[PDB]
RNA sequence: GAGCCUCUAGUGGAUGUUUUACACAUGUAAGGGAAUUCGGCAAAAUGGAUGCGUAACUUCGGGAGAAGUAUUGGUUCAAUUG
RNA sequence: CCUCGUCAUUUAAAUGGUGACGCGCAUGAAUGGAAUGACGAGAUUCCCACUGUCCCUACAUGUAGACUAGCGAACCCAUUU
RNA sequence: UAGAAAGCGACGCGGCUUUUUGAUUCUUCGAUGUCGGCUCUUCCUAGCAUGGCCAUGCAGCCGUGGCGAAGUGUUGGAUUGU
RNA sequence: GGAGUGUGGAUUAGUACGAAAGGAAACCCACACGUGACCUCUGGUGCAGCGGGUGUGCGGAAGUGCAACUGCCAUGCUACGUCUCCUCAAGCAUAGCUGGAAGCCUCUAAGCUAGAAAUGAGUCCUGACUCUGGAAGACGGCCGGGAAGACGACCCGUAGUUAACAGCGGUGUUGUACGAUAUGAGCUUUCUAUUGUAGUAGCGAGUAUUUGAGACACUGGUUGUUACCACCGUCGU
RNA sequence: CGGAAGGCUCAGUAACGGGCGAGUAUUUAAUCUCUAGAACCGGACAACCUCAGGAAACAGAGGGGAAAACGGAGUAAGAGCAUGUGUUAGCAUGUGAUGAGAACAACAGUGCAGGAGAGUAAGAAGCCAUCCCAUCAGUUAGUAAGUAGGGUAAGGGCCUAUUUAGACGUAGACGGGUACGGGGGAUUAGGGUUUGAUUCCGGAGAGGGAGCCUGAGAGACGGCUACCAGGUCCAAGG
C-alpha cells in the first residue's frame, strides 16, 4: 500500500507518512517529507538535485517514458483476404495470374 | 465494470462483466498494454490480449496519450479523440478527459485477443464474418480480383467477380450481385474527351503563332511607332 | 592608528571525574502575534554604498538620510571615469 | 473640590488620549500671558513593521554547582527544641 | 383576580456573626519589613451550577419558595496602582 | 493516601400536554477540562555525521586553524502528537408498608421496603509485625557495562553467541570524492628545426563523464587475528 | 457556397471623429475582356456494420469505403539576388528557394487550373474647419531628428541599437470638464440666436476587460478561451 507519488522528488510515499499541501489556487499536492517542500518554496529546480528520481530520469541514469520511442508491431502480408473469394481459391487464382502474366 | 472483447481475425465481438478479483489485477495498467488471459480467468492460458480504451463511470473517456490517473480538461481541435465538430471550421473547444492509467474509476475497457490459439471462446471463435463494401478503385479491385501484375479491361474483372459470385454464393442467383462500379480506369467516354483537349492546344498555338508574322508583316517599325508615348 | 586575521618582540596553572536539580552567560522554535505587564521592560526587526522619488509647517536657514522603492558575488570583455 | 463633569471622536468594551464647552473650590499678563519652527538618554496616547512578553513550554552549548586530591574561614550562640 | 399566611408582611419585639467601620490602650519603640498584583496549597457554608426530593397562583416549556448535602466546578478581556 | 467531572448531538417526537401558540422524559455516539503513561506517525531541537560560502594564515592544489555564518540530518528527549478513566454494601432528606397508644385513625412508639455527584469497601499507589524454602560455605570489594543514577543504591557480565579490530552480508544519514579527461562567453598568437617549409601554442569562471560516488555510524548474522583462568577482606561450619 | 451584409443603440471618443481634393508605399473570393491546361500513386475522416458508456449534455472500441476532399511523385511554372540593355514594362545571361492542376451532362449546357488589364471593397496618407475653465503657465524624453536593421499586404519611432538635442506654447501649449460628426431642424424683414438619439453618409459597441482559430475579408460575440460581476439545471460527479 502507498500513499501516492511525491510531487517535486518522484518518490513513492509509504502509507502513513507524508503530508498533503493545499494552494488558494485549489490544487492539491503531495510531499515525502518537508526537505523538498521547502526546495519547492525555494524555487531549487529538481533536474539539479542529483538523488531525486525526477533528476536521475532527466540524465538518463534511469529508464524512463521519455526513452522508451515504442512503435507498432509491423505484420507480413497475406494470401489476398477478400470478401466472397475464400482465402485458398486466392492462393490459387494468384499463382495462375502470375503464370499467365508472364 | 463492463469488459469488452473484439476478435479482429473472426470480425466478432463479446461483452462479459469481470469480478472483484479480475478487476483489481487490472489497476495500474494502461492502453496499448498487454497481459495474459490466466490473469482474467482460470484456465485462458497462453491467450495474449491487448487494451484499446474505456470509459470513466462518469462517461468521460480514456485518452492514449495523457498517462496519469485523473481527469483534465483539454483544449481540442478536429481530428482529436473525443471532440466532433460540425457547423464551423476551425472551430476549437474545451472538454473534459481521462488519462490512460486504470483504476476504480473505470466502467468499462476495451480489449482486442490477438490469437484464440487452441482455445474455444465463444461467440468470438464460433463465427467469421467479412467486410461492409466493395474496393470501387481499380487496383484495390484488381488485387482482390486474384490478379497481379498483368493488363485486362475492367469488363474482364467485373465479369469474373459477378460469375464468382453466381457460382460460389447462390450456385444460380438474383440475389447478392451488389453494384459494383470502377474507379480511376479510363472508359470509352473519357478517351474521346482525352482526344479533344489535345486538338485545342494544336490550334490556339497555330492561330496565336500566325497572328504575330502578320502583324510583323505591316509593322516592321512596331517598336519604334509605339514607344513613344 | 574601527572590528576580524598574520610578521617582529613577548607570554600562562587548586587534580581528577561526562558531570542530577536550581542558577548565570548565550543559541533555536509549529500555529497565533502584545492576548503579557503599571508600562513593549527585555529581545527581535532596520542597517554600508549607488540611483530614482520625497509632505505639513517654518524665524526661509531648515524639516531631510523625511517617508516610499530598486540594485550589489564570481568570470571574460569593451570604454576610460561616466 | 464636587468629579470617573457633559457632548463628539478613537475600541467589541475607554477611571485613558485628542477635539469642543465654561460663574474658573482656588486661570491670567516681565510674581510675565498667548500661538509656532529647529533641538531633547525629559513626561504622555495611537498606528505600521517585528518578535518566547504571553498562550505553553520544549531541546541544546559554555561556566559554576554534586562526587574526589591539596589548602582552609566567618556571622551567630541561656539552650534541653 | 377569591382569600391573613402560593408568594408577600407595615407598626413593633428577640437573637447570632466578626467578613465593614468605630470604641478602648492589655502585649511589642537595644525594630515582629507597611497597599495591590503574580505563584501555590488547604479550610468554612449562610448552596451560584451539577445529583436526590417537598410545596406552588405546578397544563407543557421557563420559573419561584423550602430540605439532606461542601465530592467536582466557578473563565478570557477594555479604562484604572488599586 | 486516593479520581474522574461536565457539556452537546441523535432517538423517543413535532409525541404526551394544550383553544391555539408552543412543547418535555433512559440506553448509544462526539467533544472539552482534569489524571497516568508512551514515541509507531507528525511538529520542534541539532550534541555524533555529511555538505556550502565570506575575510585572513600554513609557496600552489589537496588536507586544514581562527572569526564566526549557513543547508540537511541518525539515536535520544519532548507536545503542537498517540493511548487512558467502574462496581458493590450500608443508608440522608423524603415518599411508603404493617401497627398500638386512643375499639376509629395514623410512615413510629417496636419492626420492615425503596432511596443522593454524599459515606465505607474492592479494582489503583505505599508496605509494620510476620510466614514458607535451600545449603559448609556464603557474601562484599576490585575489573568491565547500562535499560539505572547527584553520591550511595538498582539491573547485569568476567574464558564466553565475551570484548576489540578487520573482511563479507544487512540497515541508515549526506548528495555524487581525489585525480585524470573532455568541453567552455570570450581574449590571444608563442615556440623548435632552419631561408623556405614543417613543427607550433597560451589564459579562463563554470559544466559533463569515470561515480546513487566517496565519507561516516550501528548490526543480538557469519569468517579470521589478538587479549582475559587472578587477588584482598568479613561472617559461619 | 453563404453565415464579416442587413437590423439595434449612442457608452466610449476633442480624434483620420468631420468637409474638399488626389490615386499609392498596398492587399482583394465572386464578375468582365483577352488569353488559356497531354500528370501518376497512396492512406484516412464522417456515414454504414457489430458490440457498448453517461442523470443529462455529450462520447468510446473494432472493421470496410468514396470524391472536384487530402497528402506524396514527376513536370510545367517560379520569388528574390547580380550584370547588360531598355525611365519601366519587357528581353538576354548567370544562380535558385519553392512547386501544382475539375470535370461532368447532353435538352443540349454547366463548371474548374494559370497570367495581364479592368471592376468592387478595405489599409495607410494631403489640405482645411472644429466646445467650455487661466481660481489650469509651462509641457514632453520614443519625446524631436539622423544612420542601420527587424516587422508588416504596405510608408512610418511602428519597434530596437549607437550618435544629435531637439519639438510645442499668452495668436492659450499641457491638464481638467463636456461631447457620436455632418447632410439637415426650429425661430426669423435684415444682421442673428438656438438645436441635431432620430428615413441618407461615415464611425464605434454587443454585461466589463483581455487574447484568438478559420477564411478573399472578423481582433466576429444568434464563433471559441480565461478572469471579474451576476444567473440557470442536476442523479452533486458535472
Amino acid at each position: 500500500f502507498y500513499e501516492g507519488t511525491c510531487v517535486y522528488s518522484g518518490y513513492p510515499v509509504p502509507r502513513g507518512k507524508g503530508t498533503y499541501f493545499v494552494s488558494l489556487d485549489d490544487k492539491s499536492s503531495l510531499f515525502f517529507s518537508s526537505k523538498y517542500k521547502n526546495f519547492s518554496d525555494k524555487k531549487i529546480k529538481a533536474k539539479r538535485v542529483k538523488q531525486t528520481l525526477m533528476s536521475k530520469q532527466f540524465c538518463g541514469k534511469v529508464e524512463s517514458v521519455h526513452t522508451e520511442k515504442k512503435k507498432k508491431i509491423v505484420v507480413q502480408k497475406i494470401v489476398r483476404g477478400f470478401p466472397a473469394l475464400p482465402k485458398d481459391a486466392v492462393e490459387k487464382i494468384r499463382e495462375q495470374n502470375k503464370d499467365y502474366k508472364k | 465494470m463492463k469488459l469488452n472483447i473484439s476478435y479482429p481475425t473472426n470480425g466478432t465481438h463479446k461483452t462479459f462483466k469481470l469480478d472483484f478479483k479480475a478487476e483489481q489485477r487490472l489497476y495500474g495498467k494502461k492502453t496499448l498494454d498487454t497481459f495474459d488471459g490466466s490473469i482474467i480467468k482460470p484456465e485462458w492460458e497462453g491467450l495474449q490480449f491487448q487494451i484499446t480504451g474505456g470509459s470513466d463511470v462518469q462517461g468521460f473517456p480514456m485518452i492514449k496519450t495523457l498517462l496519469t490517473d485523473k481527469r483534465k480538461k483539454l483544449l481540442l481541435k478536429k481530428g482529436d479523440k473525443g471532440f466532433k465538430p460540425v457547423n464551423r471550421k476551425g472551430l476549437r473547444k474545451r472538454k473534459t478527459v481521462r488519462g490512460s492509467i486504470i483504476a476504480s474509476d473505470i466502467s468499462m475497457v476495451c480489449v482486442s485477443l490477438i490469437d484464440a490459439k487452441e482455445v474455444a471462446i465463444e461467440g468470438l471463435t464460433d463465427v467469421v464474418v467479412g467486410a461492409t463494401h466493395w474496393p470501387k478503385r481499380f487496383n484495390k479491385l484488381k488485387a482482390k480480383a486474384g490478379f497481379s501484375e498483368d493488363a485486362d479491361v475492367t469488363a474482364e474483372q467485373v465479369l469474373k467477380v459477378i460469375k464468382d459470385a453466381i457460382l460460389e454464393v447462390n450456385a444460380g442467383g438474383i440475389k447478392k450481385l451488389p453494384k459494383l462500379k470502377v474507379s480511376r480506369y479510363q472508359t470509352e467516354k473519357q478517351k474521346e474527351r482525352k482526344a479533344e483537349k489535345i486538338k485545342l492546344i494544336e490550334e490556339r498555338k497555330k492561330k496565336s503563332e500566325k497572328e504575330r508574322a502578320d502583324f510583323l508583316k505591316k509593322y516592321p517599325d512596331w517598336q519604334k511607332k509605339f514607344a513613344t508615348k
